[PDB]
């Protein structure tokens, strides 16, 4: 259901853009799960540490990646020994791209499917293996599907936000949010347009 | 059939709690009201009757906690008479008032008055119709009872109120008795902790909920200690 | 101590994790545990405690809540009091 | 049948190695109770070295080697006994 605006892929069509390829539905949902994780990560990283997500791109560089050690709120220990440099960027990126590429190739059937029970390639939400808690079978899986997709679109809008705010304010989404909640009259996009977004 | 009432019911509890008993919501997590294996003071009739007596006594008790304090604070009753519940002569070390007689004389008076009331009530509980038979100074006519020890429709119902919907009213009183038992539990509890009377604890929570609640009161668990 | 402090967050995380675990069958619960089970890897539904009274669609009970909260408080005590010992 | 089984021991090399080394390694791990975060195996080996210099002379009655020996051998033998029990029970139908 979409009383707010638009509709879901199963029924109806967007007047703003024709449906086109089907696989856009699959593409949209995965994009949204990713933006959910990205926005939440931006939110929580800048909540605990304070640094914006976009600046946090340089959180690890081939010369400087041991900086990340113990950069987590309340973390029991640092990620790696402090000042060792053993948490090199080369290592952490290699491990990352290995685990991601394996997950994505198993997702899309590039390589194989290690699990032998269904798990059809090309589905948003199989739920054989990727539902350990049984909340889909518990009920309202379809309601949860609409809920999922709406959270997807909201989070992609939020991520497009966080990108835009970075491009204009250069301050970070939570810092912008705190500034807006403190004095909403004089902390908005248009007063930043009046200052000229820095570039003007 | 509501939240916080399915918590207690189970196969055992629902086996005997049919629902016709006043304010029966099935909440019997323990096997206390099981008719089979019943005996002594853990038989279902005694428990139901004792719940009702406790509820009525708690309603009277909470009303006597709130009324003297509120009425003194506003000024309806004298300030010397508008003492908090636990400083009105219940505990002389905590506090006492100079009544007409000595606080222990009053204790003995109220003791035998409660003896003569409660033993009659008990004999109605055990032998229902027997309380209207023996010549109790010509007052047995209005103390016959009703066959239900919980609800004697004699003198005590002299207004004849709550007759059009007696079942609904029966439930009203059980629920109010439960609420008043919890209320009196609380009033004692935050009289032991806070050291003030229940109305003052109330208004303190109304004004500053985040500075006059339980967790803050842990630091000040005696207020001013009178011992 | 305050809301958001390390001890408060430890105990809140512990109770959330424990209650979720025994709500979704990851920890032994009132309605599903190792009583009359087969091996270490599989718990079984307890017919004696089956339908003991709940309004939660997985059958989560008040005793489940009390048990999870007690165990969570126990674990939070153990973890927090580590580092408070004098030595 | 009712005849005694001469393979009652069921001595498994993998059990022997697993128990020995899976006690040695944890007992060789850092222990902040001991000085310099030394392990139980570390301090025990230190006492063995110190007493092996005087090979005929035994360790003094007050020397810490005895407590380290007891507190290491208990854990070792616990690993040996429980490892045999668990392996032979898993092989059998005790667990699954
Ligand atoms: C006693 C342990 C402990 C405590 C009290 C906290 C406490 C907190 N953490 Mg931390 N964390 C802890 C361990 C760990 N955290 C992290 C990683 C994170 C992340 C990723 C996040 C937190 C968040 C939060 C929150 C709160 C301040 C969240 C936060 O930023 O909220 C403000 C959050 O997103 N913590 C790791 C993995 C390295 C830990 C390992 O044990
Ligand atoms: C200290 C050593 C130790 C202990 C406690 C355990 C414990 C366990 N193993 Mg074993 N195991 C060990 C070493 C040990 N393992 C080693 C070295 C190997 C390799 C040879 C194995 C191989 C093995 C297999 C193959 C299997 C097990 C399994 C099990 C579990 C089932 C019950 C059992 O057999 O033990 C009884 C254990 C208890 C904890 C019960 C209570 C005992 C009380 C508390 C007294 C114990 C005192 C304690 C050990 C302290 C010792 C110090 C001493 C000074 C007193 C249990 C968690 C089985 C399982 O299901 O695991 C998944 C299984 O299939 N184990
Ligand atoms: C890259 C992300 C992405 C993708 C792949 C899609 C894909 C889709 N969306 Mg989603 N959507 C997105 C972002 C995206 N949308 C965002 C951020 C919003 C929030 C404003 C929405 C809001 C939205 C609504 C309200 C509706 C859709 C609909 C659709 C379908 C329309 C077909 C189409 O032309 O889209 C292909 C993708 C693009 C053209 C990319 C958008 C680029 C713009 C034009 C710049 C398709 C499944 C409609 C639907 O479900 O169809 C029935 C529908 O009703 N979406
Ligand atoms: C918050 C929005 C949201 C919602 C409503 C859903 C809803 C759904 N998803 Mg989607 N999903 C989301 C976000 C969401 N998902 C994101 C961000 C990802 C990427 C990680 C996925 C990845 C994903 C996959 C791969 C699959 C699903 C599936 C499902 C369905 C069953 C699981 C369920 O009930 O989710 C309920 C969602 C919530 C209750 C949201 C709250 C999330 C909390 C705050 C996070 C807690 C995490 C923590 C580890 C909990 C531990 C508890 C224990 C102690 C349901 C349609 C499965 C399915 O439909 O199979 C048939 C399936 O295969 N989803
Ligand atoms: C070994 C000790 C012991 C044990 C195991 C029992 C067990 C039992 N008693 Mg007995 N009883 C005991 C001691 C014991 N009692 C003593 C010392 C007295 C004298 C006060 C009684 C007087 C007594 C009566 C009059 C009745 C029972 C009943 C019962 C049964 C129901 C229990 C129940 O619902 O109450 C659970 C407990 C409560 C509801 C709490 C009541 C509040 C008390 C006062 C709390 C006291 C706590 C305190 C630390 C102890 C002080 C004791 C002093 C000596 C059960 C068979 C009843 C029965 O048979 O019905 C089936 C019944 O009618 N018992
Ligand atoms: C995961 C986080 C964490 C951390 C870092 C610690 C760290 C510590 N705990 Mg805590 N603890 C935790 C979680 C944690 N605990 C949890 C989840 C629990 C459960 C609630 C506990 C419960 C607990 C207790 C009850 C105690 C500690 C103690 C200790 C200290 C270790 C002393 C020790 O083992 O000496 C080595 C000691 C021995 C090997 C002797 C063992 C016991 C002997 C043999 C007698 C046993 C009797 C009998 C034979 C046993 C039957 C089997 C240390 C500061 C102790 C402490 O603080 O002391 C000051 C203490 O008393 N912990
Ligand atoms: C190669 C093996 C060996 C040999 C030849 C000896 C020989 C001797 N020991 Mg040693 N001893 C050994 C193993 C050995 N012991 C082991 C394994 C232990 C540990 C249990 C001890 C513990 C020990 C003590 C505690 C003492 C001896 C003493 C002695 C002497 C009596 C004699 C020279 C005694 C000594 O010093 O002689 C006066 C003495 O007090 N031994
Ligand atoms: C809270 C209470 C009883 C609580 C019982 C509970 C929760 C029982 C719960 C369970 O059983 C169920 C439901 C279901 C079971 O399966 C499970 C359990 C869990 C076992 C009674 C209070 C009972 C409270 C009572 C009786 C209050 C009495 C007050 C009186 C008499 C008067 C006092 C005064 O006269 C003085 C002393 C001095 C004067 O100045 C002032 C006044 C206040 C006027
Ligand atoms: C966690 C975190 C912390 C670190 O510190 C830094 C870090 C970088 C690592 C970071 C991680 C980041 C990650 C993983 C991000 C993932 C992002 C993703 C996948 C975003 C998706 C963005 C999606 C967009 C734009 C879509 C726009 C589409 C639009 C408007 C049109 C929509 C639309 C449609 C089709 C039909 C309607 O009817 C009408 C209209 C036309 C409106
Ligand atoms: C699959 C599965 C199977 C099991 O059986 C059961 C199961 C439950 C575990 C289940 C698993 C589920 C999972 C893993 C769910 C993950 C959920 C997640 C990570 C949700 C995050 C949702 C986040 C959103 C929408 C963000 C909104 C963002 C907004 C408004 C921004 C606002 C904003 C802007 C842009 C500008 C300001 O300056 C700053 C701020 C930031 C304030
Ligand atoms: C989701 C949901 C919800 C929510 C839920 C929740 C949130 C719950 C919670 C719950 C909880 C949160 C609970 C808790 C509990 C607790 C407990 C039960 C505790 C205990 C404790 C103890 C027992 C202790 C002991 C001790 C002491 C005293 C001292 C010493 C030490 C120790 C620790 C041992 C609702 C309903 C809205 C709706 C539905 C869904």
């Amino acid at each position: 259901i979409y009383p707010e605006f638009g509709t879901y892929p199963g029924g109806g069509e967007s007047p703003i853009i024709p449906f086109g390829s089907e696989k856009n539905a699959e593409r949209e949902v995965i994009h949204g799960r990713w933006a959910m994780l990205g926005v939440t990560g931006a939110w929580a990283a800048e909540n605990g540490t304070g640094i914006p997500w976009f600046t946090a791109g340089t959180l690890c560089t081939p010369d400087d990646c041991t900086a990340v050690a113990d950069k987590f709120p309340g973390a029991v220990a640092p990620l790696a020994p402090e000042g060792s440099g053993y948490p090199s960027f080369w290592n952490v990126l290699i491990i990352e791209i290995v685990l991601v590429g394996a997950a994505e190739a198993y997702r899309t059937g590039i390589s194989d499917s290690p699990f032998d029970d269904g798990l059809t390639v090309g589905d948003v939400n199989p739920g054989g293996r990727f539902d350990p808690l049984g909340l889909a079978e518990s009920g309202d899986l379809e309601e949860l599907k609409i809920k999922e997709l709406k959270h997807c679109r909201l989070s992609m809008f939020a991520w497009l936000g966080c990108i835009f705010q970075a491009l204009a304010t250069q301050e970070g989404p939570i810092a912008n949010w705190q500034s807006h909640v403190a004095d909403p009259v004089h902390s908005n996009v248009l007063t930043n347009a009046a200052k000229g977004f820095g570039f003007y | 059939l509501a939240p916080l009432y399915v918590l207690g019911n189970s196969e055992q509890s629902l086996s005997y709690l049919d629902g016709s008993l006043p304010g029966d919501y099935g909440f019997d997590p323990l096997g206390l009201s099981d008719p089979e294996g019943a005996g002594g003071f853990v038989n279902p009739k005694w428990l139901a009757y004792s719940e009702l007596i406790h509820g009525r006594w708690a309603m009277l008790g909470v009303a006597g906690m709130v009324a003297p304090e509120v009425l003194g604070g506003m000024g309806i009753i004298p300030q010397e008479t508008g003492l908090v519940w636990f400083k009105a002569g219940m505990i002389p070390a905590q506090g006492t008032y100079d009544y007409w007689a000595s606080p222990f004389t009053i204790f003995w008076i109220n003791a035998f008055l409660m003896n003569i009331a409660e033993l009659r009530r008990a004999q109605d509980y055990w032998n229902p119709g027997s309380m209207g038979k023996q010549d109790f100074a010509g007052l047995e006519k209005m103390l016959g009872g009703s066959g239900d020890p919980a609800y004697p429709g004699g003198f005590f119902n002299f207004m004849k109120q709550g007759e059009k919907d007696m079942a609904a009213m029966k439930t009203k009183e059980i629920k109010n008795g439960r609420l008043a038992m919890m209320a009196c539990f609380g009033c004692g509890a935050q009289a032991c902790m806070t050291g003030e009377g229940p109305v003052k604890n109330l208004v303190d929570h109304v004004i500053d909920p985040f500075g006059h609640n339980l967790l803050v009161n842990f630091s000040q668990i005696g207020g001013v200690s009178p011992f | 101590w305050s809301i958001g402090s390390t001890e408060n967050m430890i105990v809140c995380f512990n109770t959330t994790a424990i209650l979720g675990a025994m709500r979704f069958g990851l920890m032994p619960s009132v309605k599903k545990n190792f009583n009359g089970a087969s091996s270490h890897t599989a718990m079984v539904e307890q017919a004696n405690a089956k339908t003991i009274g709940s309004r939660d669609p997985s059958g989560f009970t008040a005793v489940d809540v009390l048990a999870g909260g007690s165990l969570a408080t126990i674990i939070s005590a153990g973890e927090i009091l580590a580092g408070q010992v004098p030595y | 049948d009712l005849k005694f089984d001469d393979d009652w021991k069921k001595s498994n090399v993998a059990v022997h190695l697993a128990s020995l080394f899976g006690w040695v390694i944890p007992s060789a791990s850092p222990c902040p109770a001991f000085p310099d975060n030394a392990s139980l195996f570390k301090v025990f080996s230190d006492r063995i070295s110190e007493n092996l210099a005087h090979f005929p002379t035994g360790p003094s009655a007050d020397d810490p080697i005895w407590l380290y020996m007891l507190t290491w051998h208990m854990g070792l033998f616990a690993c040996m006994m429980f490892g045999q029990i668990g392996v032979q029970a898993r092989k059998q139908g005790y667990f699954g």
